[PDB]
């Protein structure tokens, strides 16, 4: 980025892909729970 | 548009099918000079608040986010919203409550030793989670309970705030250069004048008054009976650009006197290159970002979502009233999804999130409004105007020699014109005007001919109390609670108001389409 | 009123029998706040030109006639005209052509080594001889040949001259204190600033614009539908005094910036105690007055009589049209006799002769005009208003602390208001507006629905050429030929116009009471 | 008057009365002449 930045295990695209995958998993879990409810 | 389908993403799909068939018309309907005049209007009307809020943000956040990031975010979000939105008449830009939240969050990060921009990244990440759940569960259907009461209260309050800030800027200009018997002729000018200068505040007042006078006179001249109708209407459409040009030339032909001008950054670079880059690591820039704040950012994300949701949805309700002759439809699910998602994405780049501002969108709708022989005829509903405004905002950095000759006082008069023209369609403003009129001069309208005079005056005065309460909240450090107090007016309409008024009175005074019950 | 009886002093006796029966009503009809507001208006409207013309006369004639003499003459002649005149609404005061004649006569006396004030005494002696013969032989019956053509041309020209002088005074103020980067903070102020001063011109412009804006807004508020009707009309009548007070307070609370104030003489004394006394000897002060100039004064007396006669009679025609709801009668013979006789008598004391000024009298009539339920209903025709105006003009010297805090820019805005409001009743100004309008928006008037559009436009353009010719003559050293060129419009109407327009067209366009033939 | 003025045989009221009397005589003569005309 700019000047000196702390070096992490994951780069920015990797960590943002992981965060987006976790968000998508949470959204899918919530939608599946909502689909399960209102039917039984 | 506000009906509940019961299907996941049901509102999102219906909004797309409602507007996207008119996508071809959304380009062809813009082939008119009024669209170009609206572009020239809204370009300055969005650029000047953007510059001011960027400067304030840079001052209040140690230049972590400043003018350049705000301009880039405004341009990108405006372009993508005009290309993909369902109500393209909305203007996406920064607002005051967002600045207050940024102040509070920067103070919180400074107190707890947290990286402000990484916290913004995590909040924007939490913002995307909230909007997807709201859109999928048709959470935008709750806006149907916001009747004319809350909409008009919010619009009147926002217009009064805009006018108050416009006048306070001139008051601050007068305070910076007070009228004195003697002046120091040796005053440093760079970066800004460090001492009072003669003829500055008075010339600013003259420029603002002349700009407002010319704008109002050209607005009258549009509906006037002078000149051929085509030429007269063309001149009236370009009334605001003509007034801006006239006052800019007037100030330009006065070389000796100093007046504050527009200030854009030198280039497309971050405000502070020593703090952050264009892409901010979610794990931290200098210090390791703790895990607990990644979950604790949901509550500030909830507050941001509430603010943006209320602003954008109430603005969409105002601009899409049936009395405004909107015949192309609006989307409450698609627009909210686009705005909040783009804000969350731009948060990752260290750029401010935006919302559909009320005054700018209302002015954009009014600048495209075609008036018949008193009666609204049609509205130039198209995507080209907002797209061009966003493109010009993005290109504002490259055109500094043009913007550097435009004084702020001209923009102050333009903002005063916007504020006085944003009160046309509000029935609250009309009923406030009826407080100073004899009852026999009231117009033949449903809320007068079916309601007693003192009942209507009491109903208006109840809204005045709400306006005062909302104004007091803004003058407090807890001004981020303004959306909640604004929401509290909705129970007032549906719980406390029926306890004192009859059903016919509430139908006449609070009507969705101004009907006589 | 203009019929010839054939009896010596026939018109004079008829004028007395027409108006003097209404003398009791001419005092009891003034018991209304509108009369007091009109008094406050006309007091400034007559005092400020009096002060300006007195200063100019003192500077151009080495203070032989100055501010004090002009003020005393104005007071005495106004009191005598209000007490004994047949049209008390006329305001008698100094005028521009009188100043030009005084300049020419002072130049003539300086070239020939004559005493200027003694020459004025002999002119006033010759003035009494002319008016008595004219009144006895009913010479005022020639006024009936001055139709709406000449009246409206003269009124439009005089209003344009008034507005142009009002703007030129502001231009002079701007030139004296230009907008400069630096100023000398130590500049001598007595009697006037010897150098440019900061913020002076801009503050003067702000004061003038604010005064005009407030006057126009209160005038529009009078006809508006706000507030109770009694209070609304009371405030609307006092619109000019309220605007004057507001702008006076605004300038008063700005201590540092300098603005020019009203300056009145210290006491009731002659302007030059080293030149003349209060009574000037007709045979000379320092040197014996030559016998040849005693008989040679007839030609300047003829010129003064022509100027005063044309001004007073055209002003009386304008203010006493039947369309203005003047139901008390006007006397052409008595007013002319009073004005010229008072001028001849005041010539003996070294006081200037006056004339019925058009703008001041029209403003006085309009300030007493009552508007019913758009339509003129009645006029507060009474003698108390002019009497009070003259008394306050005479007492202006003793009320210096009140006048010394009143800026001239406030009076400039008042003058602009008077100029724009004096053009309401002129059909020439109405037909000038129709030149920029499509024919389908023309009003339902006899000169539109019975005459072709291009014929009416050509008739208006012929009048515009006369206005340009009269304007050119004013801007020349031979500006004293203006009454003759003005009179030459009567042969143009009565001879040349029928050669190109039909009888019905001239009856519709030139109507003495706006009738459809 | 003021300062020093030239001496005259007639004073101001006397000379103005004489001038007004001459003017009134001329006016009366003109009126009598006009009365004589339009009759014969
Ligand atoms: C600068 C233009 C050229 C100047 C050269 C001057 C020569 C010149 O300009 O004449 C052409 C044209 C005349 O044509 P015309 O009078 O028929 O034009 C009417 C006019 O445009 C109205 O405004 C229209 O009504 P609206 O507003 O749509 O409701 C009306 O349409 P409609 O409803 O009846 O069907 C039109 O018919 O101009 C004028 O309008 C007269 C005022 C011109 C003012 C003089 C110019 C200062
Ligand atoms: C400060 C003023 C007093 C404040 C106290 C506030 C209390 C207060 O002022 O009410 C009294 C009075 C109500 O009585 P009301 O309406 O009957 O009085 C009518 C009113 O004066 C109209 O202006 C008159 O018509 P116009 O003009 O001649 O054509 C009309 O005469 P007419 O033709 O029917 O015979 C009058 O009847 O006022 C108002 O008009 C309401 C607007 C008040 C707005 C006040 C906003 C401050
Ligand atoms: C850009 O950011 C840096 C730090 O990231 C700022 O440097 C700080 O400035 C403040 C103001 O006095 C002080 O805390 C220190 O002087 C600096 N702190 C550190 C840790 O270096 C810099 O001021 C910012 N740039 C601007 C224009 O504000
Ligand atoms: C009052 O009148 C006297 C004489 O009429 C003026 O004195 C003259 O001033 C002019 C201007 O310089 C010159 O002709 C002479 O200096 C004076 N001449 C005589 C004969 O005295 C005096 O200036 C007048 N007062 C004012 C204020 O102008
Ligand atoms: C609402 C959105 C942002 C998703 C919810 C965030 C939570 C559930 C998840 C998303 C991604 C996750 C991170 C992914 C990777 C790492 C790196 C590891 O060395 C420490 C934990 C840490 C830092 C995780 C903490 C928990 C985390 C932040
Ligand atoms: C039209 C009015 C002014 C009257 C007409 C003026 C002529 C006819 C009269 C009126 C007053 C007269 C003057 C009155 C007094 C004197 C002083 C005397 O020692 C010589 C004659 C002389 C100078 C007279 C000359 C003629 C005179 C000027």
């Amino acid at each position: 980025g700019e000047r000196v930045q702390l070096a992490h295990h994951f780069s920015e695209p990797e960590i943002t892909l992981i965060i987006f995958g976790v968000m998508a998993g949470v959204i899918g879990t919530i939608l599946l729970i909502s689909y399960g409810i209102r039917r039984l | 548009p506000l009906q509940q389908t019961g299907q996941l993403f049901g509102g999102l799909v219906r909004d797309i099918r409602r507007r996207y068939p008119y996508y071809l018309s959304d380009i062809t309907d813009a082939f008119s000079p009024q669209v170009l005049a609206a572009v020239i209007f809204i370009y300055f009307a969005a650029l000047s608040p953007a510059i001011t809020f960027g400067g304030l943000l840079g001052e209040k956040t140690r230049n972590q986010m400043g003018v350049s990031e705000l301009l880039i975010s405004t341009a990108v979000q405006g372009i993508l919203f005009a290309l993909l939105g369902a109500q393209p008449l909305l203007v996406v830009g920064f607002s005051g409550p967002l600045l207050v939240f940024e102040e509070a969050f920067f103070s919180f990060c400074e107190t707890n030793g947290l990286e402000y921009i990484v916290g913004r990244v995590w909040i924007g990440f939490w913002l995307i989670l909230l909007v997807v759940l709201v859109v999928a569960f048709e959470g935008s259907f709750l806006v149907r309970f916001i009747s004319r009461y809350t909409q008009e209260i919010f619009s009147f309050l926002i217009s009064l705030i805009f006018i108050y800030e416009t006048f306070s800027k001139l008051i601050k200009i007068f305070q910076d250069h007070p009228l004195q018997k003697t002046y120091n002729y040796n005053v440093l000018m760079v970066p800004k004048p460090q001492g009072p200068l003669p003829n500055t505040a008075l010339l600013s007042l003259v420029l603002m008054a002349g700009t407002f006078f010319f704008a109002m006179m050209l607005r009258k001249f549009k509906n006037s009976s002078y000149f051929p109708g085509k030429l007269r209407r063309v001149i009236g459409d370009f009334g605001v650009p003509i007034s801006i040009l006239i006052m800019v030339l007037v100030d330009f032909f006065i070389q000796d006197t100093y007046t504050q001008k527009l200030s854009v950054p030198d280039g497309f670079k971050v405000s502070n290159s020593s703090a952050r880059g264009w892409v901010i690591h979610p794990l931290g820039l200098r210090s390791e970002f703790p895990i607990w704040m990644m979950f604790a950012s949901a509550l500030p994300a909830l507050l941001v979502f509430i603010l943006i949701f209320l602003e954008s949805q109430i603005t969409t309700l105002i601009v899409s009233k049936p009395e405004r002759k909107m015949v192309k439809g609006s989307g409450f699910h698609l627009d909210l999804l686009l705005v909040v998602g783009m804000g969350g994405v731009a948060a990752l780049f260290g750029m401010p999130w935006l919302s559909a501002t009320t005054v700018r969108s209302v002015t954009h709708a009014n600048a495209l409004t075609v008036m018949g022989k008193a009666q609204i005829q049609e509205v130039k509903e198209q995507r080209i105007s907002g797209l061009l405004v966003a493109v010009l905002v993005g290109l504002s950095i490259l055109m500094e020699p043009i913007l550097s000759r435009i004084p702020l006082a001209v923009l102050f008069g333009i903002f005063l014109y916007m504020g006085v023209t944003s009160l046309s369609g509000i029935q609250l403003f009309d009923r406030i005007l009826l407080l100073f009129k004899p009852p026999k001069y009231h117009p033949d309208v449903p809320y007068v001919k079916r309601v007693k005079t003192w009942r209507m005056h009491l109903f208006t005065g109840i809204q005045i109390i709400c306006l005062a309460v909302l104004w007091v909240v803004k003058s407090t450090p807890a001004s981020l609670a303004l959306p909640f107090v604004l929401i509290l007016t909705v129970p007032l309409r549906r719980v406390l108001l029926p306890l004192i008024f009859r059903n016919v009175e509430l139908q006449c005074l609070d009507a969705d389409d101004a009907k006589a019950t």
